[PDB]
RNA sequence: CGGUCGUCCGACCUGGGUAUAGGGGCGAAAGACUAAUCGAACCAUCUAGUAGCUGGUUCCCUCCAAAGUUUCCCUCAGGA
RNA sequence: GCGAUGUGAUUUCUGCCCAGUGCUCUGAAUGUCAAAGUGAAGAAAUUCAAUGAAGCGCGGGUAAACGGCGGGAGUAACUAUGACUCUCUUAAGGUAGCCAAAUGCCUCGUCAUCUAAUUAGUGACGCGCAUGAAUGGAUGAACGAGAUUCCCACUGUCCCU
RNA sequence: CUCCGGGGACAGUGCCAGGUGGGGAGUUUGACUGGGGCGGUACACCUGUCAAACGGUAACGCAGGUGUCCUAAGGCGAGCUCAGGGAGGACAGAAACCUCCCGUGGAGCAGAAGGGCAAAAGCUCGCUUGAUCUUGAUUUUCAGUACGAAUACAGACCGUGAAAGCGGGGCCUCACGAUCCUUCUGACCUUUUGGGUUUUAAGCAGGAGGUGUCAGAAAAGUUACCACAGGGAUAACUGGCUUGUGGCGGCCAAGCGUUCAUAGCGACGUCGCUUUUUGAUCCUUCGAUGUCGGCUCUUCCUAUCAUUGUGAAGCAGAAUUCACCAAGCGUUGGAUUGUUCACCCACUAAUAGGGAACGUGAGCUGGGUUUAGACCGUCGUGAGACAGGUUAGUUUUACCCUAC
RNA sequence: CGCGGGGUGGAGCAGCCUGGUAGCUCGUCGGGCUCAUAACCCGAAGGUCGUCGGUUCAAAUCCGGCCCCCGCAACCA
RNA sequence: CACAUGUUCC
RNA sequence: CGCGGGGUGGAGCAGCCUGGUAGCUCGUCGGGCUCAUAACCCGAAGGUCGUCGGUUCAAAUCCGGCCCCCGCAA
C-alpha cells in the first residue's frame, strides 16, 4: 500500500515511500480504512513465548 | 473595581432616593419553551445539519457589570438594572481604602 | 474517492476461487444407523490429488 | 515551473 | 519507417467464448487502461446552468454635456 | 488455511526509547452520560431526585506500530588532541556499521593516486547543515538496452576537409 | 405428538437513543500589500507632526499610546502650596527629622502626548453617591445616516456648602458594538383567540450576553496530475528611467617614494562618466516576442594585451614600467566543471576588455534549470514542500513578403 | 455552561462522616546511638483547616455567596 | 555496607 | 542593520510574571582523621545580578537606548 496511490490506499501517496500513520488500526474503523495490523494486542518482534 | 453593597438612589416606583441593597446581576437559563427556542429545536430537528451559525471569534475578554437593585422598603420590593463601564475586576464592598498608611 | 482492493475482494467475479479442475467437497460420511450404532466396512478404491 | 513543452492533439 | 537492440521453455505469445460498468470496474502499481476520450468514459436531459470576467452591440442631423472624488460594504477588476 | 500488512535474494546483524499519537487488555473501585423506565411536588403541561450501558477519565502491554534517539566546560610532565572529570536536561540522547555517498550547505573539504594540466573518478580522514540498522544497516558472487571514472585496440568525433 | 440433532426466550429483525466514524458526501480556507508569499495592521480609535498661519488633506510616512483603571482617581465644601535651591540645628553624613528665606510652576493632575490649572483642576480632611430616573435639540465622522463620545437645555428626586452656586461621572482631546435570538427588570398594561378562571406563551419599554475583518459570514491544507474566465491593473526575460551597488577618470596635496608631493604612488575631502554588474520601478508584452550555456558566423566600440609611429623614468647596454596618436591587423591548443566565471599545463608578439533583444534554437545541441516516473537528506500527522543533490525525459513549419 | 470532587503545619494527606476531637509522613532544631553521611527512638516549633455570611450550647464538619484546580458532558447573539 | 594508592640504592 | 533569546560567587544553577526573606551541586581555603595521599568529618568566605536612566514605598524582578555569544534573515 505504500507504492500504491492514496486514492486508492490509505497508507498512499507522499515523496518517500513511508506509512505517515500508525499501522494498528482497530476493528471498529470501516471499509476502506481498516487496513494493516487489524486489532493488534502487540505489535512487533517476538520475543519469548 | 469596588462597589458597596449599599446605595441610596432614585427608586422608580416610589418617585424619589431610598437605600437600595446591591449586587451582581447574573444571567438566568435558557427555558426550553422559548419562542426562538422552540423555533430553533424544530429547526435543528430532522436532517440538513447544524442550520443556525455558532459564534466562534471571540474578541473582548470583558464584560458589562450589571447592578440587580433592591428596595429595602418592606412594602416596595422593586429591582432594576444599572450598567457600569467594563471593568476586568469587581467585588462588592470590599477594602475600603486609607490614604497614605505604612504598608508592607 | 476510489474502491481500495480489500473492497474489491467481497463482490467476487474475479478473486473467485478456481474450482474447475477440484475433484469435489472433501467431507466424512453421512450420518446413518450405522454410525450411531454399529459400524460399516468402506474400501479404499483410490488417492488422487485435488 | 515554467512548462513542459506540447504534446498538441486534433484539435 | 530504417539500422542498432531485450527476450525467445516459461511470471511465454495468441484466436474465440465468457465475467467484472463509471465515484464503478480493473490495475506485477504508471494516477496507468476502461473503443484515438481517463486526477473519474460516452449519449440525452435539467440547460438558453452562473459569471463582479473578455468580445461584440446595426440610420442621419441638431442641442446640452461629464467623472475616475466623500462614506459604507469579506469592499480593492464590483456595487450602494 | 484464509484475509490485512511492512521489508525485500545469500552472509552478518537488527542497539536504545511506550514521554507523544495510535493499537490492545482489566474494571461496578468508579468521575461522567442519552433514550427508556422508577419515585416525589404541582389542577396539569412541567419540574426535580435516584438508577442508567457503551465510549472515555484510570491502571498495564506493545516500537520487524507511526516514529525519535542532546548541550555547556576543564583535564597526562613542550603544545595540541585528549581517555578522564564536572554540570544542565529529557522517553532514549545514534549502538554495530557507513560516508563529502543518489544523503555534506560550507565545498572545487584535506591527504594519496590517476593527468603535462582534473570543480571528474577511486581509496582513506569524520566535529555527519541534515548517515545509520526490516521508516532496514553493511556486504555485493552472477546478471542488468540502469548511472559514472580510467586503460588497450579501433576509427573523419576532430585537425580538415 | 413434533424428521433427526445442536442452540434458544439468547441470537436475530423493526423503531428510537448515545458513542465512534475523511470509509464516503457537501462546503470553506478574510482583506490591505511598490507582484504574490512571509513579516506587520497602516482593518477600530486617540496625541504631536506631515499640513503649505480658517477648516480639510495621502503613503506598509515619523514619534507614541489604547480595548483600560478608579467607592474613588466621582460630586460639593473647607484649609494649604508644589518641584527645586540656599542657610542653620546631638546622632544626621550627599540625603532620616525640625526651623527660616527665595521659589509663575520649572511639581502634581491614573496613564503616552498636547492644551489647561496656584486662596486650583494640584495636596490634606468633612459629608455624600448628579456614576439616579425621563422627554426632546445640537456638535463631532457625516451621505450631513447610524453607533460611540460630547455640548447647551427642560421636569423630578437628591448630594454638598452658611449661601451664591456646582454636580446627572473621571479637567478636555480616546478606551467601544446593528438585526435575530436569549436573560433580567418595570405595569391595578395588551393578546393567548367561542366565553370565564389559573399556569404558560406571545407583546410595550428600559438594561445586559457580540460580532476586534470592530456598519457585525459560522470556516484547515495541498496539487510537480490540475482545470476555466480573465489580467501586462500584477510578477519571472529583453527593452526603457536611475546609478544606490559595481567599474572607470579628474581637482586639492598631507605624505610615501634614501635626499624629492605629483619618475611612480598617494590619505582626507571633492567633482564626474558608464550601462559589459547588481539593485529600484512597472512604462511596453500573459488571444505567447521560444526562458542558460556551448558550436558556427558577420560587423562594430576603445576604457590599447600585442604590432606601428612617438615622448618620460630613480631607462649605462639589455630588459621593464608610465604617457600620446592609434581599432589597420592579430589575440591560441588543451585537463576539470552544463557552466558564465574560475584555476592549471604548454606555446606565443600577445594570449585585452566588450556590444549588436545579457548577438545568434523555422542555424545546431538538450548538458542544467523547469512538467508528468523515480531515489536519498530535512520539514510536515497527512496529502506534499525544498535558488537541497541524483537519474530518464517528442526541440514542429518557409512553398509567403523583405534582406543577401 | 452543567454535574461530580478537592483546596489544611514549610509540602503532602488524615480528621469532614453519625458536629465537641487540628493527627501522621517528609522537612527545621535539640538530646541519645553509630567509626561516620546515613540508619534508629524521644522531645520543641510548624494550620485564618482556600475566603465570607448564616445555623447550632458546639462546624475546619451543615447550608448559601466568591477564587482556583481535575475529569466528563455540552454550545443559534 | 568502603578501606583505593604511594620513585629509585644498602 | 532587522526580529525571538541569554549574560549572575571560580564552573554550572535556582529565585522575577504575583517585588518585603538571596538558597543549592561541584569547587577554593582552614582544621581533623592517616606515617603520607585519596575518601570521609567539622567550619568559613565568595552572588553590584551587563551599562545607563526612570518607576513603585523599594528593582535580579517592570520598562527604553546600548557590549558579547550561539544559529537564524539576503
Ligand atoms: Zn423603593
Amino acid at each position: 500500500g505504500v507504492a500504491m496511490n492514496p486514492v486508492e490506499h490509505p497508507f498512499g501517496g507522499g515523496n518517500h515511500q513511508h506509512i505517515g500513520k500508525p499501522s494498528t488500526i482497530r476493528r471498529d474503523a470501516p471499509a476502506g480504512r481498516k487496513v494493516g495490523l487489524i486489532a493488534a494486542r502487540r505489535t512487533g518482534r517476538l520475543r519469548g513465548t | 473595581v469596588n462597589v458597596p453593597k449599599t446605595r441610596r438612589t432614585f427608586c422608580k416606583k416610589c418617585g424619589k432616593h431610598q437605600p437600595h441593597k446591591v449586587t451582581q446581576y447574573k444571567k438566568g437559563k435558557d427555558s426550553l419553551y422559548a419562542q426562538g427556542k422552540r423555533r430553533y429545536d424544530r429547526k435543528q430537528s430532522g436532517y440538513g445539519g447544524q442550520t443556525k451559525p455558532i459564534f466562534r471569534k471571540k474578541a473582548k475578554t470583558t464584560k458589562k457589570i450589571v447592578l440587580r437593585l433592591e428596595c429595602v422598603e418592606p412594602n416596595c420590593r422593586s429591582k432594576r438594572m444599572l450598567a457600569i463601564k467594563r471593568c476586568k475586576h469587581f467585588e462588592l464592598g470590599g477594602d475600603k481604602k486609607r490614604k497614605g498608611q505604612v504598608i508592607q | 474517492g476510489r474502491v481500495i482492493r480489500g473492497q474489491r475482494k467481497g463482490a467476487g467475479s474475479v478473486f473467485r476461487a478456481h474450482v474447475k479442475h477440484r475433484k469435489g467437497a472433501a467431507r466424512l460420511r453421512a450420518v446413518d444407523f450405522a454410525e450411531r450404532h454399529g459400524y460399516i466396512k468402506g474400501i479404499v478404491k483410490d488417492i488422487i490429488h485435488d | 515551473g515554467r512548462g513542459r513543452g506540447r504534446g498538441r492533439g486534433r484539435g
